[PDB]
RNA sequence: UGCGAUAACGAACGAGACCUUAACCUACUAAAUAGUGGUGCUAGCAUUUGCUGGUUAUCCACUUCUUAGAGGGACUAUCGGUUUCAAGCCGAUGGAAGUUUGAGGCAAUAACAGGUCUGUGAUGCCCUUAGACGUUCUGGGCCGCACGCGCGCUACACUGACGGAGCCAGCGAGUCUAACCUUGGCCGAGAGGUCUUGGUAAUCUUGUGAAACUCCGUCGUGCUGGGGAUAGAGCAUUGUAAUUAUUGCUCUUCAACGAGGAAUUCCUAGUAAGCGCAAGUCAUCAGCUUGCGUUGAUUACGUCCCUGCCCUUUGUACACACCG
């Protein structure tokens, strides 16, 4: 039961659209960026966001 | 005066009322409350017990 | 081999362990050859174990179950009618003493009687209620080797616990004669009873 | 006093809870909105929230 | 008196552990920019209050419970410390919700 | 090369020492012994019946061996069991209270226990030194 | 009888009125490139091997 | 304290205290085929008697089942406490008796009549056949009492 | 010093805390050999880590296990997993991290609770019912 | 039903009967042979003294046996 | 009954709020009860946030 | 829920996010209310150091275990497969954890003539208001039993009963705002009594030495030593009061019940089930409930066949809505 919500799909897909000279085919860096970069109000969705993140920088390759 | 509370009740459910609405049924005592189960429900963020989980 | 001394005495007998790891302590899981196929990879060995008390994860995947090893499936299938839920410490020790009357009659590997006995008594054609109703056709399908090896499981242990209710033989030589019945092929046991009355009903109900 | 810590608290709850419904009943008219309990040492001060402070 | 050290147990006892970690805070914070030698504070289990009442005023419905529960968090600390100056700190810098009692203890 | 009573299973321990105590005879056996079903939720009188105290004697001063200090109460709730209370659920109910402390005067008698004075019994050093031959006797055998 | 060992190369899918039956599709061991379509009442994978007591019969229960 | 074998020197059914004591049952539990005598009271007897408590109760001679009779019918005399028997301070000379086979239908129906010749409410509902004890009777014993 | 390591094993609420030192080969369980753990047939899950990389790992070493909580086969699994744990962590600390890596391979090619703790815990229960998951009996009549 | 107690002919029946008895145990002892319980758990003892029979486990409420040589 | 409720919930929300309701239930010579709902601006009903932001 | 189709595009509540708990952290801050190791100091038994006992301005050091603050961690990561290379799903490896990570708490719009006026000093109206429907007291009743039904407990035993021995939890709670939790000693077969003691509690009850379970014996297929109903006599406790047995204990009486027709409930992994413990109400009384741990399976990872619900299409003379 692991789909993605639209805060989750939205939030992934603005940071990808302004942030492409940046975040990597990493989690982790992902996710470190995603400290600086955006106010994401919990842990676990910060995580989820940077993992949606990471997901389609990989399907962008 | 000759016999009007001579019943002795220092014990049982009439020995003890709930403080808010003098209820002997229902009441919970647990930590000397003395709050019936009903009152306790409505003043229970009053007293400090959260619904946690 | 070598008999290493410790502070703690280790005894001969456990000792003897680290050359090849057995069930309780007699009977090699080496030369258990499952001699019916299809049925391996459900019915487990090579994987040796000391007792068959592992306390783990089975039932939260799929298949599992048929990575646990078969003695234990069998101990775990001996925990049942209730008042025997939990005491697989009491289950353990009836499986221990069903193999050493295995191995006192019939002198060969109790660990292959009981790989026999499944793979003897494992069903090959059941039937299933097709439509919607009871009042309808029984159409015959074959069955999966888990399903094989489940059922088989099934049939000994209830076999087993119907003949040691309410008579002096104990349960654990019940099952020892179930398991010695059933791995001959016997018809003498309720396993290979159960399993011919299921094959021919499909027979039957093509 | 010499109660636990957990009958001391569960205490001080309820002299809130009554309090506070003291305060509800009584100052109606004028604007009560919720009580805070300080308890300083030698002194505990109760204080009162309310729109019509004049009238309070 | 002339800065003899006593051997006073602060105890902290609260409902609310951002309030008590700031009275916790405050009183090893003066403890050390005093040169005050202290055992910490030493957090005890907390005490967590359960009471199951019943959902409903009446017996009508699915029998539903309800888990009203407070948590009480206490710690202590220890503090070797002169007679006059730590009594003023501790007699001064009460937070409201969190109730402190100050033992000295010469076993 | 050191045994005590840890390096000793315990029903052969408490095995040994119980014919060890039957056999030199100086434990003074209360007199209400085969009269006497040691628990309350017990149902019937022990089994053995000629002995049985020594037994219960064993099994205490080794208790007291491996703790530091047992009583009276502890040993009634070691001892006690699940009560059968026929037509209710089982309730563990805490067993003769008069055994166990009859067993702890007994061995306080021929010093294998002391009066502890943090509480109960603790072992006396000259059962200890009991306990620890037996122990040893125990395994070379 | 001689009963026949065949092989699981395609799970179809699951049919049945109470959902219990998986029709699968096996390649028989010996003489293989065989395949029928058949019933199966437990659970079962790719490259599980099952004993038939016919060669020759479908599975005609399907959506 | 060591197991032994022995041979059968055995006879069967016998009879004690009006009472068909059967053989092939251990003595203790063929005892309490005797009414009044149960098991804790078996146990004791047979531990007072000096009877061994292993040997089938016809395997047991003639003098070692008088002792057990005697021991039965005479309790008191033979050091049993007066707290494990029925009639403690019985209800009409303060004796302490243990009642036995024929004997404790009798006592029983002696106070049953007792109590219904008082009138005393219990008496009264042992007269009716319902529940004396306190019970709930409008669910249970709905077929018989 | 004396080379020392200490690890703990964790069934559902057994906790062992193992203290495994340089020592001659001792194993000792909460004052008591290996060869007495009671139950007698979970005797070979703790001699699980000791029959699985030899004897000879163990004779330079002395493990003294402190187990509570639990259960009588918790604590076994316990007891099983504080030795495993304290054999590898000793062998990293002090042996070659290459012999680390063969003890490791041995113990997780054999069971993955010898040296991983099992992480499924009792789920609570829940009103209306006697379990987490079953509810009591409903009538409709 | 069970001859609970030994007579003579029952004494020499256990003792020519157990040999050749592959396994022998409480209840082979009360079904192929007439004895209790009692009697078996006694002839159990009796015989692995006498050293005609062999134990597997022995344990309680399971005792395993077997001839000797 | 409107007015009120109305002349409150435009109150609170050119107070500074994010969301005002306010929920009137009974009758008013009326044999029937009926509850009727006032509602300006951004609400939430779920989660820990009620306990944050929500006042009732 | 999202992808996608697309006269829709972009949003809000609900879901999700959130919060509480559980699981990992030899990484941080520490602790005589937790624990460990040496030993300031000891001390015991067996030996050639194993098992312990005891003192923290009448020792030192440490935090692994324990506690709780702040954080870290998982995002289905990585790699295959598959799908329209879309959301996704499946497998494997790694991992404390890959079932929304497990479990809950909160939980929209619209309703129901759902339950509650007997929870309240919530309440309209009505009734009664001194031979009261107020209040108190005395005694009874709520327990009354030809019977019908629902939730349970105990069972029908040998995968067991009995006895002896082994011996292990976790969630709790507890009195000076008066007698609560009670260790230890002594008496008592037992229930209990009595002298003291610790505890306003990570300190003491309490390592709640729990039960199931394990080992060794007695039984031995017999309604038996399964079962413990009914009933008799006695001893205690609580209470002003125990009779219509409050409950506890001892002896005795030893009933149906040989696994249950038609039917029907609950359940997918630390789950079902077995097992006890604590709390609730409690002066006394748990066969109940809420929780907690102990032991721990079989079977599916699916389908619409039954039942219920939802959605679409269709018909309607229904809209008080088929009870039309
Ligand atoms: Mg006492
Ligand atoms: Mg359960
Ligand atoms: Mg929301
Ligand atoms: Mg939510
Ligand atoms: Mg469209
Ligand atoms: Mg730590
Ligand atoms: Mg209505
Ligand atoms: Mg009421
Ligand atoms: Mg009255
Ligand atoms: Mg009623
Ligand atoms: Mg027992
Ligand atoms: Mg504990
Ligand atoms: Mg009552
Ligand atoms: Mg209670
Ligand atoms: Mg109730």
């Amino acid at each position: 039961g692991r789909v993605r919500t639209k805060t989750v799909k939205r939030a992934s897909k603005a940071l990808i659209e302004r942030y492409y000279p940046k975040l990597t085919l990493d989690f982790q860096t992902n996710k470190r960026l995603c400290d600086e970069i955006a106010t994401i109000q919990s842990k676990r969705l910060r995580n989820k966001i940077a993992g949606y993140t990471t997901h389609l920088m990989k399907r962008i390759q | 005066e000759n016999v009007w509370f001579s019943h002795p009740r220092r014990y049982g459910k009439g020995s003890r009322q709930c403080r808010v609405c003098s209820s002997h049924t229902g009441l919970i005592r647990k930590y000397g409350l003395n709050i019936c189960r009903q009152c306790f429900r409505e003043k229970a963020n009053d007293i400090g017990f959260n619904k946690f989980r | 081999f070598t008999p290493v001394v410790l502070a703690t005495p280790i005894p001969e007998e456990v000792q003897q362990a680290q050359t090849e790891i057995k069930l309780f302590n007699k009977w090699s899981f080496e030369e258990v050859e499952v001699k019916d196929a299809s049925l391996v990879d459900y019915v487990q060995v090579r994987q040796p174990i000391f007792v068959a008390h592992t306390a783990g994860r089975y039932a939260n995947k799929r298949f599992r179950k048929a990575q646990c090893p078969i003695i234990e499936r069998l101990t775990n299938s001996l925990m049942m009618n209730g008042r025997n839920n939990g005491k697989k410490l009491k289950a353990v020790r009836i499986i221990k003493h069903t193999l050493d009357i295995i191995n006192v009659l019939t002198d060969q590997n109790p660990i292959q009687v009981v790989v026999d006995a499944i793979t003897n008594t494992g069903p090959r054609e059941d039937t299933t209620r097709v439509g919607g109703g009871g009042a309808a056709r029984r159409q015959a399908v074959d069955v999966s080797p888990l399903r094989r090896v489940n059922q088989a499981i099934a049939l000994l242990t209830i076999g087993a616990r119907e003949a040691a209710f309410r008579n002096i033989k104990t349960i654990a030589e019940t099952l020892a004669e179930e398991l010695i019945n059933a791995a001959k092929g016997s018809s003498t046991s309720y396993a290979i009873k159960k399993k011919d009355e299921l094959e021919r009903v499909a027979k039957s109900n093509r | 006093a010499l109660i636990s810590k957990k009958r001391k608290l569960v205490a001080d709850g309820v002299f809130y809870a009554e309090l506070n419904e003291f305060f509800t009943r009584e100052l109606a008219e004028e604007g009560y909105s919720g009580v805070e309990v300080r308890v300083t040492p030698t002194k505990t001060e109760v204080i009162i929230r309310a729109t019509r402070t004049q009238d309070v | 008196q002339q800065q003899q050290i006593i051997k006073i147990r602060i105890t902290l006892t609260s409902t609310k552990v951002k309030q008590l970690e700031n009275v916790s805070s405050n009183i090893v914070k003066n403890a050390e920019q005093h040169n005050l030698v202290k055992k910490g504070p030493v957090r005890l289990p907390t005490k967590v209050l359960k009471i199951s009442t019943r959902k409903t005023p009446n017996g009508e419905g699915s029998k539903t419970w309800e888990t009203y529960e407070m948590r009480i968090h206490k710690r202590y600390i220890d503090l070797e410390a002169p007679v006059q100056i730590v009594k003023r700190i501790t007699q001064i810098t009460i937070e409201p919700g969190v109730d402190v009692e100050v033992v000295v203890a010469s076993n | 090369p050191g045994v005590s009573v840890r390096d000793v299973a315990a029903q052969d321990f408490i095995n040994a020492y119980a014919s060890f105590l039957q056999r030199q005879g100086k434990l003074e056996v209360p007199g209400y012994v085969d009269i006497v079903k040691t628990s309350s939720g017990n149902e019937m009188p022990p089994q053995d019946a000629e002995g049985w105290f020594y037994k219960r004697a064993a099994s205490v001063a080794r208790h007291i061996y491996m703790r530091k200090q047992v009583g009276v109460g502890k040993l009634n709730k070691l001892y006690g069991g699940a009560k059968s209370r026929g037509v209710r659920p089982y309730k563990h109910i805490d067993a003769s209270g008069s055994i166990n402390r009859k067993v702890l005067q007994a061995l306080e008698k021929i010093g294998i226990v002391e009066i502890s004075p943090k509480g109960g019994r603790r072992i006396s050093e000259n059962g200890q030194r009991d306990l620890d031959r037996i122990a040893a006797q125990t395994l070379e055998e | 009888t001689p009963v026949t060992l065949a092989k699981v190369i395609k799970v179809l899918g699951r049919t049945g009125s109470r959902g219990g039956v998986t029709q699968v599709r096996v390649e028989f061991l010996e003489d293989t490139s065989r395949t029928i379509v058949r019933n199966v009442k437990g659970p079962v994978r790719e490259n599980d091997i099952l004993v038939l007591m016919e060669s020759e019969r479908e599975a005609r229960r399907l959506r | 304290s060591l197991v032994v074998q022995e041979q059968g020197s055995f006879q069967h059914i016998l009879r004690l205290l009006n009472t068909n004591v059967d053989g092939n049952i251990k003595i203790v539990y063929a005892l309490t085929t005797i009414k009044g005598v149960g098991r804790r009271y078996s146990n004791l007897v047979c531990k007072k008697a000096d009877v061994d408590l292993h040997k089938r109760a016809g395997e047991l001679t003639q003098e070692e089942l008088e002792r057990i009779v005697q021991i039965m019918q005479n309790p008191t005399h033979y050091k049993i406490p007066a707290w494990f028997l029925n009639r403690q301070n019985d209800i009409t000379d303060g004796k302490d008796y243990h009642t036995l086979a024929n004997n404790v239908e009798s006592k029983l129906r002696d106070d049953l009549e007792r109590l219904k010749k008082i009138r005393a409410h219990r008496g009264i509902r042992h007269f009716w056949g319902l529940r004396v004890r306190g019970q709930h009777t409008k669910t249970t014993g709905r077929r018989r009492a | 010093a004396v080379p020392s390591v200490q690890t703990f094993g964790k069934k559902k609420s057994a906790t062992a805390v193992a203290h495994v030192k340089a020592g001659k080969g001792l194993i000792k369980v909460n004052g008591s050999p290996i060869t007495l753990v009671e139950p007698e047939i979970l005797r070979f899950k703790v001699y699980e880590p000791l029959l699985l990389v030899g004897l000879d790992k163990f004779s330079n070493i002395d493990i003294r296990v402190r187990v509570t909580g639990g259960g009588h086969v918790s604590q076994v699994y316990a007891i099983r997993q504080a030795i495993a744990k304290g054999l590898v962590a000793y062998h990293q600390k002090y042996v070659d991290e290459q012999s680390k890596n063969e003890l490791k391979k041995a113990f997780t090619s054999y069971d993955r609770t010898l040296l991983i703790a099992d992480s499924r815990r009792p789920e609570p229960k829940k009103f209306g019912g006697k379990g987490a998951r079953s509810r009591f009996q409903k009538s409709y009549r | 039903q069970h001859a609970v107690i030994l007579d003579q002919e029952k004494y020499d029946r256990i003792l020519k009967e157990v040999p050749t008895y592959r396994y022998v145990s409480v209840s082979v002892l009360v079904d192929r042979l007439k004895i209790g319980g009692s009697l078996a758990r006694i002839a159990l003892r009796h015989l692995e003294k006498e050293g005609i029979i062999k134990p597997i486990s022995k344990h309680s409420k399971q005792a395993i046996y077997t001839r000797a040589t | 009954i409107r007015r009120a409720a109305y002349g409150v919930v435009r109150y609170v929300m050119e107070s500074g709020a994010k969301g005002c309701e306010v929920v009137v239930s009974g009758k008013l010579r009326a044999a029937r009860a009926k509850a009727m709902k006032f509602a300006d601006g951004f609400l939430i009903h779920s989660g820990q946030p009620v306990n944050d932001f929500i006042d009732t």
